[PDB]
């Protein structure tokens, strides 16, 4: 039922800007957290963000604090990732997560396609 | 400002009287059924010119003379019938009290499993209605998985006050627990935990929702206020009972506690530490519920003011739908109605320990002072065959029916009776030193014209104009019949007309024979009265 498609990589230069978008469906994505990571190159899966429901409270990696701000329109059942100030190390394959809780004492994550994003 | 780690373990003792089932579950359903935004004025109204100056006025009445809510009426032994009606409130709340502790029980229970059960519509209790917050066109009447889990399978809910149906075992097995656990303490009879445990509690409950979705609705409707409902008389009368209520004025426990107390304590210092702390709480404990009616709003469809306007059950639809959104959900379930249950049992405890005490102090010393076990016991016996019928399949029209008539405005009128009586007939003048004798410093010019004018004044009013205004109770739109109105006034006046029975029953025992001076005779102080042996100015 679930299902996370994330859109918006590519290739960029150093400096740029990129919005990653990712579009979800199958669930009342309103009532849940939404979280983005990203796989680097011969590096393990790494955090980058979450968001609210409502989005009041938006948290960061220390590696990307004040450089990429996430934001949420939960009548389209999107979350993005606003890319800013973007460098080498930022080149990775980025995907979109929800963890559904269940109500119990384990969580299910859910993963999107994975979108590349290439800092020249 | 700091006190070598002792005073603030006086600080914390107190803060965990503040806090209990009267704010964390009773608070916000009051304030949801008259609507936030118009409930919040009158009740800081009523906390402020008649609540706080009540609660010190009972406090320092048991301090000074040190004798129970019954043998302290020895200012004017015809007003004993204000301390037997305070043990009538004490006897009706003692045995709903404990079905609240039943569903606190059945939840913490009911949470020792791998998923919490009230989180989806996939359940058999279930309708089509069953929204999900975690789960096409299907209804135009949406629920909560959490209001269909407490009405349809806790509550198998039967349609109206006659319907008793079947009782419910295991809420029945709760109420065998929940008396146990109180009897036992009676015979055993670390504040850290007791005092702090529900603020953390509170407040993961609290950041979890206010981060939800519509939260500000809720939050909203909580603190708008409503200046078009402002001349209702039963949002005043509410407002009042809750005000009183969760001070624990005119149960009469306050009077027979503080008779333990040192002559000399401060009994204002305590009397603002309590009330500022527990009106804060509740404002807390409301303000978490309404964070997630927000939720529940816009998840459901509807206006804010519509999505759970129960009465008993609010804390048991709202409290369990946001803790589904927690991480590692059941934990904070366990953690939650254990928070509930030593809030609850703490209560119990001290009304039980006064109960019990005053019973003891009416009575020939000896043989009932034997009997102490047996007494306690044969109110907790009397407390759990009471409570059946509020574990049948109607047992929540009934508990709404003792809530918001036998333990709600007849708890203002009572201790308003006293504040005449102790102001006008013992005189204002004559309490006031007596105050200062242990103070040392007289009552603050607000409290002496809160008593002596405000407090009758504006609980005159709001009586007179409750009568005028009176509509028949509903539980979210089942309408209560003729014949449980006319039970909710009996239960209301059991406790009220104890004063003018027991004043009958005075004068016609007491000397005069006489139109008048029997009155006199009877109104006067007892020979006996005032403080133990060497506390005297005057004796
Ligand atoms: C907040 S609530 O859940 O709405 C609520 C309502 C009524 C309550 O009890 C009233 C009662 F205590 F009277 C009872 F339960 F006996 F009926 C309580 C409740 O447990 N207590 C309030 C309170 C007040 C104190 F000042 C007190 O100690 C003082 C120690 C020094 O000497 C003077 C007293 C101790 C207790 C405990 C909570």
């Amino acid at each position: 039922q679930v299902q996370l498609v994330e859109s918006g990589g590519g290739l960029v230069q150093a400096g740029g800007s990129l919005r990653l978008s990712c579009a979800a469906s199958g669930f009342p994505v309103y009532a849940y957290e939404m979280y983005w990571y990203r796989q680097a190159p011969g590096k393990e899966r790494e955090w980058v963000a979450a968001i609210s429901s409502s989005g009041t409270w938006a948290g960061y990696a220390d590696s990307v604090k004040g450089r990429f701000t996430i934001s949420r329109d939960n009548a389209k059942n999107t979350v993005y990732l606003q890319m800013n100030s973007l460098k080498p190390e930022d080149t990775a394959v980025y995907y979109c997560n929800v963890k559904d809780w269940g109500a119990s004492w384990a969580y299910y994550d859910y993963w999107g396609q994975g979108t590349q994003v290439t800092v020249s | 400002r700091g006190n070598w780690g002792n005073q603030i373990e006086f600080v914390l003792t107190s803060v965990g009287y503040a806090v209990g089932l009267g704010n964390v579950w009773r608070f916000p359903y009051l304030c949801y059924r008259n609507g936030g935004g118009a409930f919040m004025f009158p009740y800081f109204i009523m906390l402020i010119f008649c609540g706080i100056p009540a609660f010190f006025m009972e406090l320092s009445f048991g301090q000074f003379a040190s004798q129970g809510c019954l043998g302290v009426w020895r200012i004017s032994p015809m007003f004993k019938g204000v301390g037997y009606g305070m043990m009538v409130v004490s006897t009706y709340i003692g045995i709903y009290y404990n079905v609240v502790i039943c569903i606190a029980f059945y939840y913490f229970f009911s949470s020792m499993t791998h998923v919490l059960p009230w989180a989806y519509c996939n359940n058999p209790w279930n309708t089509h209605d069953c929204a999900g917050v975690l789960d096409l066109t299907h209804s135009l009447q949406r629920t909560s998985p959490s209001e269909e889990y407490w009405r349809l399978y806790v509550l198998k809910l039967s349609d109206d006050i006659g319907n008793f149906g079947e009782v419910r075992l295991p809420l029945l097995g709760c109420l065998g627990v929940a008396w146990l656990v109180v009897f036992l303490c009676l015979i055993r009879g670390v504040v850290y935990f007791t005092a702090t445990f529900p603020y953390v509690v509170l407040t993961i409950l609290f950041v979890r929702g206010v981060t939800l979705e519509g939260a500000f609705d809720g939050i909203m409707y909580y603190l708008t206020p409503q200046w078009d409902k402002i001349l209702e008389a039963k949002v005043w009368g509410d407002a009042a009972s809750q005000a009183f209520y969760s001070l624990g004025c005119a149960w009469g426990g306050l009077i027979t506690m503080a008779s333990y107390n040192k002559f000399h304590n401060n009994c204002y210092r305590d009397s603002v530490i309590i009330s500022i702390t527990n009106c804060a709480t509740s404002v807390y404990a409301g303000f978490v519920i309404f964070s997630i009616l927000g939720f529940m709003a816009n998840h459901l469809g509807v206006d804010v003011s519509r999505v759970a306007d129960h009465g008993p059950g609010l804390a048991f639809v709202a409290y369990p739908e946001a803790l589904t959104l927690l991480p590692i959900s059941p934990l904070w379930s366990l953690l939650f109605f254990f928070m509930l249950i030593l809030l609850g049992l703490g209560t119990q405890f001290c009304l039980l320990e006064t109960l019990v005490t005053a019973i003891v102090d009416e009575v020939g010393n000896e043989w009932i002072l034997q009997k102490k076990t047996y007494v306690t016991l044969g109110v907790a016996v009397a407390g759990f065959l009471l409570g059946i019928p509020l574990t049948s399949q109607a047992g929540i029209y009934w508990l709404l029916l003792m809530d918001n008539y036998a333990a709600s405005f007849s708890l203002v009128v009572i201790s308003c009776i006293m504040c005449v009586a102790i102001m006008y007939i013992y005189g204002h003048r004559n309490y006031f030193q007596d105050i200062q004798m242990m103070l040392g410093f007289p009552p603050p010019l607000f409290f002496q014209i809160c008593w002596r004018f405000v407090s009758p004044a504006i609980i005159f009013f709001i009586l007179v104009f409750t009568v005028i205004q009176y509509q028949p109770i509903t539980y979210n739109h089942y309408q209560y019949p003729g014949w449980a109105v006319a039970i909710g006034f009996l239960m209301a006046l059991s406790s009220v007309l104890c004063i003018p029975l027991y004043a009958m029953f005075r004068l016609a025992r007491t000397d005069g024979d006489t139109l008048l001076q029997r009155l006199k005779n009877a109104t006067k102080p007892s020979r006996d009265w005032g403080p133990a042996l060497l506390e005297h100015r005057t004796g």
